[PDB]
Order: structure tokens, then sequence, then C-alpha cells
RNA sequence: UUCAAAUGAGAACUUUGAAGACUGAAGUGGGGAAAGGUUCCACGUCAACAGCAGUUGGACGUGGGUUAGUCGAUCCUAAGA
RNA sequence: AGCUUAUCACCCCGGAAUUGGUUUAUCCGGAGAUGGGGUCUUAUGGCUGGAAGAGGCCAGCACCUUUGCUGGCUCCGGUGC
RNA sequence: GUGAACAGCCUCUAGUUGAUAGAAUAAUGUAGAUAAGGGAAGUCGGCAAAAUAGAUCCGUAACUUCGGGAUAAGGAUUGGCUCUAAGGGUCGGGUACGAUCAACUU
């Protein structure tokens, strides 16, 4: 009925570079995702578990790839790193993290 | 265009000697929930209209490209 | 008027093959008075009344 | 710091009239960006290592040009 | 100075004001003296039906049940409400006759208040029976 | 350089209009050599001259409006500026209302609720008033199955 | 209307980018009928014209460009010739 | 291009005052109402063919370069003076 | 979008930024305004300008060819925010309601 998808990020290309730190966006997302209205009002219905270079999301409940793409902006621009990364779907409901074009 | 239901009909077509070139194309659709399954259409190119032929079986697919007319031109996709 | 007839056509055809100045090998001949061209014609100034 | 990035951020935008232009169409100068990175904290030694018949009817009569 | 303060507050266009009415609930009256009055022909009702709040001739008692009923009347009873603010509130701002602001407010909390809070509570159940 | 041609010329390509499209200062060079359609559609993909997508139009406040409209603000005597027929015309109002009369009457007489000779009287009662609306008519019914029952009884 | 850059012997006026505004779907937008006849586009280029200016133009010089069994005419008749 | 789809109109059985059907608008019925069962015009709509291979939105490689190639998705609804 | 509205005002797609310019702010102008107390004393003459105006409710004269006169005159009111009431369909009843669903009007 409430049939769970899968929603995976990959962060192994910033995490190499060290501009980004995959722990604390795990923990950003896990009280932000709001659930019926109120943050934190979730029970077990997601779970944020990272590889260090992949970070799932496995949500029962109204959840959204937009909706997800919507969070990782967020953070981005709180340290900063917005106009140099970008959040990209590679395949559906799979995304990933990339730089700009640098070049001189 | 003309949409032909019989596999009997469109086999006496390709041999009408009007026709020179055929062509198949494979299409991807869905049933109801169901599977991902392919389907093929087959189309023969007369002098006046565009005779085709839907088979969403797989397995008669193979079937009915071999029982084509060798001088018959076909064209892949 | 883009709906033209093609005797309206063939004396645009006239007139635009003598919209050209005179030729410069002209001036080099023997008692040359002619100058320039003394018939030409521009969509500008005047109309060509058909 | 507060107000000096929303009056940083006046100059920047003008939404109004026509547009922010995209960041993935254009491209950065490597330039600015390295120094905006070392106001951040991170070091920059690994992203260093990616860095490293025409018939003129005048004068088709006269064909020479002293003519 | 500009256009439409001049309209409505020039001297010759002036209302009564509010320290008048305020004086005039204040008796029982001058309540039946204004409600009560003779009939004179240059006054708009005809020297009849008048509201004692806004000091304001009403033409027929149809155009008093429309005026009780809104916004502009329920605003002019709120107004009337606290210590009407004499030369005496003023004075007393600025250190200058405490005691004879503090009687007078000492009266209208003790004496006046209560009786003018009264001659109003009349008012609404004597229109109420006219209309 | 002279380049009204290429602004024009990428607009037909790209197809926006003249206003939107982007050609850099720096390749000002790159840019003058093109005289074709078919080095533009190269010079825009290789990121010369972009698109400069849409200018915003949000419509948040209005759907923010329009939310109160629907629990009933800015509906005043200060907020109308047009007559009842001009907002609400009474010929739409008595077409919606004497619709429901006649297909209310329609469905009880097949069910069974009402017999034809007890209908062809309140139809005609509805065509006139005296039926305001869909519950006072369901009323009526009710007081006059108890007076054909009464009489019925006698 | 404003600022830099390129072009140029030269720039309030040309080109690009960044700004600021306006026409606001009975428009300063997208096509057409009369009417005009190459003005349409490119290359070169400024003595004259564009009531200021000019590197630019509806200017000047040289060239390029309108494809129909189905869209029109052609056929029919109206007031009438 | 194929199959199907409609107010009006029409036929058959049937015989109606205790008048009935019916539109926003009061007209129809022994010259046969209401009802029950049918026929037709295809304005128009639905699906399939045309036809996804096209178009659109993105992502990824190529690269001085003729400039392409490879991938994904292109779905399902709702309302009206 | 506001609104009775293709009104007026602002915006999106599209298009234009062309109409000689630079510096100062004298008189008199052309265009547009405000003014203490009095209110037509001005003047050929209330010329011009000011005032009134949209909307709901109350109310309307002489006269009249009975249709009009009529928006006659005249009088109350209008914002905001939280509310309540009335006005509908589509389904389920042996041949009273319950469910679900969606509108802006007062």
């Amino acid at each position: 009925q409430k049939i769970a998808k899968t929603f995976t990020v990959d962060v192994s290309s910033p995490t190499e570079n060290g501009v980004f730190d995959p722990a604390s966006y795990a923990k950003y997302l896990i009280d932000h995702i709001k659930v019926e209205g109120a943050v934190g009002n979730l029970g077990n219905a997601v779970t944020v578990t990272e590889d260090g270079t992949v970070v799932t999301v496995v949500s029962t409940a109204k959840f959204s790839g937009k909706y997800l793409k919507y969070l990782t902006k967020k953070y981005l621009k709180k340290n900063q790193l917005r106009d140099w990364i970008r959040f990209v779907s590679t395949k559906t409901n799979e995304y990933r993290l990339a730089f700009y074009q640098v070049t001189p | 265009a003309r949409e032909i239901t019989d596999i009997k009909q469109f086999l006496e077509l390709t041999r009408r000697a009007d026709v020179k070139t055929a062509t198949v194309k494979i299409n991807k659709k869905l049933n109801k929930a169901g599977k991902p399954f392919r389907q093929t259409k087959f189309k023969v190119r007369g002098s006046s209209s565009l005779y085709t032929l839907v088979i969403n079986d797989a397995g008669k697919a193979k079937k009915l490209i071999q029982s084509l007319p060798p001088t018959l031109k076909v064209n892949r996709l | 008027a883009a709906q033209k007839s093609f005797r309206i056509k063939q004396k645009m055809a006239k007139a635009k093959k003598q919209n050209r100045p005179l030729p410069q090998w002209i001036r080099l001949r023997t008692n040359n008075t002619i100058r320039y061209n003394a018939k030409r014609r521009n969509w500008r100034r005047t109309k060509m009344n058909i | 710091r507060q107000k000096t990035m929303i009056a940083e951020a006046r100059n920047r935008k003008s939404l109004k009239n026509k547009a922010i232009m995209p960041r993935s169409k254009l491209t950065k100068s490597f330039g600015k960006m390295e120094e905006h990175m070392s106001t951040l904290g991170h070091d920059m030694s690994a992203l260093q290592d990616k860095q490293n018949r025409q018939t003129d009817r005048l004068l088709d009569g006269v064909a020479d040009g002293s003519m | 100075m500009g256009r439409y303060s001049v309209k409505r507050y020039k001297t010759k266009r002036r209302t009564r004001d509010l320290d008048l009415i305020y004086n005039d609930l204040s008796t029982k009256e001058s309540v039946q003296k204004l409600l009560n009055q003779p009939l004179d022909e240059t006054k708009p009702g005809l020297g009849q039906h008048y509201c004692i709040h806004c000091a304001k001739y009403m033409e027929t008692a149809i155009a008093l049940k429309t005026h009780l009923k809104g916004k502009v009347h329920k605003r002019r009873v709120k107004e009337l409400r606290g210590v009407p603010y004499t030369q005496e509130v003023s004075d007393a701002a600025a250190g200058y006759n405490l005691n004879k602001f503090l009687n007078r407010v000492q009266e209208i909390t003790q004496s006046v208040g209560p009786e003018k809070e009264s001659n109003e509570a009349l008012l609404k159940e004597h229109l109420d029976s006219t209309l | 350089a002279n380049l009204r041609t290429q602004k024009r010329l990428a607009a037909s390509v790209v197809g926006v209009g003249k206003r939107k499209v982007w050609l850099d200062p720096n390749e000002t060079s790159e840019i003058a050599q093109a005289n074709s359609r078919n080095a533009i559609r190269k010079l825009v993909k290789n990121g010369t001259i972009v698109k400069k997508a849409v200018t915003v139009h949000s419509k948040s406040r209005t759907r923010a409006h329009a939310q109160s409209k629907r629990e009933g603000r800015h509906s005043g005597y200060g907020k109308r500026k047009g007559t009842r027929e001009a907002r609400l015309p009474s010929q739409v109002v008595w077409i919606r209302r004497l619709r429901v009369l006649r297909r209310l009457l329609a469905k009880y007489r097949d069910a069974g609720k009402i017999d034809k000779h007890l209908y062809h009287v309140l139809y005609k009662e509805s065509k006139g008033n005296a039926f305001k609306h869909k519950r006072a008519l369901v009323e009526h019914i009710i007081q006059a199955k108890a007076d054909a029952q009464r009489e019925k009884a006698l």
C-alpha cells in the first residue's frame, strides 16, 4: 500500500575534493524532513543511512524526488558550496553531485 | 494508412507483386500493471496506402519475420 | 501588390535593368559628351506610374 | 556580515526586469574561485592537481587598373 | 494645507466636540432635554430623531435603526469611555495642578462614571422600545 | 564589429525572440566569422550562445488572495463595484434553482416515492414560486403524503 | 536614458555585455487586402541625403534571392456593360 | 483512413380524463400521448492506424576540426454562469 | 491581477530604447496644482474651476397621452481579521438518513 521507494545520492566526487563532508549532510536530513507538517514528526517513516559516498533514503511516507532535491539545495547554501556544486539526476530516483566548468 | 487484424490477409499482401519495401518497428509498451514487453509492427508499402500489422506477442514475431518473401526488401527499425 | 499581373511585372523588369549607373569605360571614348545616367530612377524619389 | 551579504545581494540580482544568468550554461574562471574557497578554509592542493564570377558591370570593361 | 482636510475641518464645518457630549450624558436632565426637544423648522429632522453620542439629526425613525447598527456609531461609543480629556489632563502632564487633576479622576471613577453608564444603559433600552 | 546578423540569426535557430539570446563579449572574433545558420548550431552548443530562460511572473500572491476568497473575505460593500445582476444574474440563479426542482421530482416519480397525479401538481407549482429551495419541497411532500394518508384513513 | 569593452584618424548617437524603463493582447506584437516595385539578404563602403552627428541605414557600388495536380487567378452568375 | 458515438426526425407493439408528458422560455396528444422495443444523419467526440523512428526536456562522451555518437524520461488526473 | 468590463492602472511572450544635446533655474509664457476669512460682491453672462459620482438598503413631488416623470429630491453605510447560517451533485434504501464530492453568491 504505502510501498517504499529507495532514493540514492552519490557524494563521492565532492568527498575526495575535500570541500564537502557527507557525515554532516546525513544528519541534516533526518530532522528537517517534514512528515505531515512538523519537523521530526516521522516515526520510522524514513531512514537516512550513508556509505561515506552513497546516501540512501527509504521512505514509506509521501516523499518526492524534487523535494529531496529541495533539501540538498538548502544544505549547500548554508555551507556556501552553491555557485560550485550542483545536484543532478543521472538515472531515475538516483542522484549525484558535480562541479561546474571551472576551466580557465 | 490501414490497420490489418488478420495474419492470413497480411501474408497475401507481400505476394501481391506490387510491394517492394517493408519495415519492422519494435516498440516497448505496458499492459495495465503487468510487465514491460516488446511490441512489433509490420509495415508494407503498396502503391496507394501503407498497410500495417500489430503483433503484441513476442513469440509470434519470430515466426512471422522468417515467413517474409526473400526478394521483398525488409528494413529493420 | 504581390498579386501582380504579368504586364505589370514585365515593366518592373525593364525598370530594374535600367536602375544602374553609367559604365566606366564610356568615360574613355572619343568625343564623349555623355557624363551621367540622366534618366536614373529611384523607388523613393519618383513613382514610375505603373 | 548578515547586513553585508544582503547589501551584496542587492546589486547582484535585479530580478524584476530580466533574469539571473544560469550557472550551468556559464563557466567559471579558476581565478576568483580558489580565492573564495580559501576564505571557507578548504585547502587547494587537491583541486590544483586537476588544473595541472561576380562580374562587376562597372569595371569588367577596363581591365588595367591605371585606366 | 491639503485638499481633503480643508473640506471637512474648517471652522465653519465643525461638530460639537467630545467634551460637551460627555456632559450631556452626565445627568438625567439633559438626556431628556435632548431626546424630547420642541419641533423646529430649520433643523433637519424638524427637531426630532437626534442621537446624543454623534451630535447629528436623523431624518426618519428608520434612519436611527440603520445608524445604531454600524461601525460609525460603535466608534463614538468607544470614544466616550474614559476621562474626557479636559485642559486639566494637559497641565497635569507638565507637573502642574496634580490635586486639581487627581480629584477629577477620583470623582469620575467613583461618582460620575457609573451614573453616566446608567444613563447610556437606559438610552439603549429607550431607543429599543420606540423602534 | 557589426553583429546584428548573428543576433537575429541565432534567434531563428533556437526559436526564441531577439531579446533572449546571449552573445558573450569575449568571443567577438569567433562569432563574427559565423555567417550561416549551420555555424550557429555549432556556436550554440559549445557554449558561446545560450538561451537566457524566462523572466519570472509568479502567482503566489494571486493564489493567497484567492484562498481567502474561498473563506469569504474581501466581500463587503466596500469591495463591490457592480450590481447583483452584473455579479450573479437572477436568471442564472433561477435556472440552477428550477432545474433542481425538476430533476428531484423526476427521480421520485421513477423510484415510486410519488405517483404521477401528485407529480403533475408539484411540477407546475414549482414553475411558479412557493418552493424556494430543495429542503423546502421535500418537507412539502411529507405534509402532502400525510394529508393523502389522513384522508385515506377517513 | 546610463557604464565599461571592441571597431575606428575620430563615438551623447554603431556592435556586444551589464543596468534602468516603456508599448501592456482594441500593442510600439504576429500576418494579410488596396497601394508601392526590389526597399528583402550578403559583400564592399561615406563626397551627397538622413534639418545635430555617423564607423551605421529604407543612402551609394556590386551581386545573390520568389519553384505548386491541391493556395489563388483561369470557370459561373449578381447589380450592370 | 478504420470501428464506434447525437439532439432533432421516424417505425413497430400498445389505447389515454382522476388529463398526461415537458423546456430557462408552454407547447405537444385519438391526425394516437406517456411508456416498452428499434432505424437513421456523423456537426462532434473516444480508441487504434498515421506515429515516435518525429518533436520536446535533460544527462554523458568525443574535439582545431567535416562536428556527430551513446543514453534516459516524454505519465496520470480535476473544475466552470 | 484588480473590476460590472476588451474601462483605467501594473505585469508575462514579442518588440522598441528611435524624436539634436550639455550646463544653469530671471521675467513672461504653455500644461498641471494648492490656498487663511467671506462665497459670484467678479462679469455681457457662474465663462472656468470646485462640488456630486461605484455599490447595497430606506425613500421619492408637481404634472401625465397612464407608458413615464426617476438615479427625481433626500438619508443611513463601505477597511481588516477570525466566524456562524442558507443555497449543490454523484452514490448507497423492502417493488427517516448515511457516505463521498466540488463550487462563489448573499
